[PDB]
């Protein structure tokens, strides 16, 4: 049971972090003052990674 | 004697139910690391419904 909470932890984030980067592409050049582009970072916290 | 005939068969029995058990019951005791290291998906698990 341990081993496949930590399986499906793992697939949830993955496909998080998919879906953020598929979104984020829609973002690419948006000229704004200086600002050229925006981007939703998703990592994974090494406390949490362990 | 019996009670070791009785312990094989259990031995079976929980090496079966083991076989069926991550992370979909498949060959697991390779098909895990042949899995993950190359990016694809178990056909068992894609017909798992």
């Amino acid at each position: 049971s341990s081993k496949s909470v930590a399986n499906i932890i793992r697939k949830t984030i993955q496909r998080e972090q998919n879906r953020i980067r598929m979104l984020n592409q829609g973002l690419q050049a948006v000229s704004f003052g200086q600002v050229r582009g925006v981007r939703l970072n998703v990592n994974v916290r090494e406390s949490h990674a362990i | 004697v019996e009670r070791d005939e009785v312990a094989a068969q259990k031995r079976e029995l929980e090496k079966q139910i083991e076989r069926l058990s991550q992370p979909s019951g498949a060959e697991d005791s390779r098909m895990i690391a042949l899995a993950e290291r190359f990016g694809g998906v178990l056909l068992s698990e894609i017909y798992d419904d």
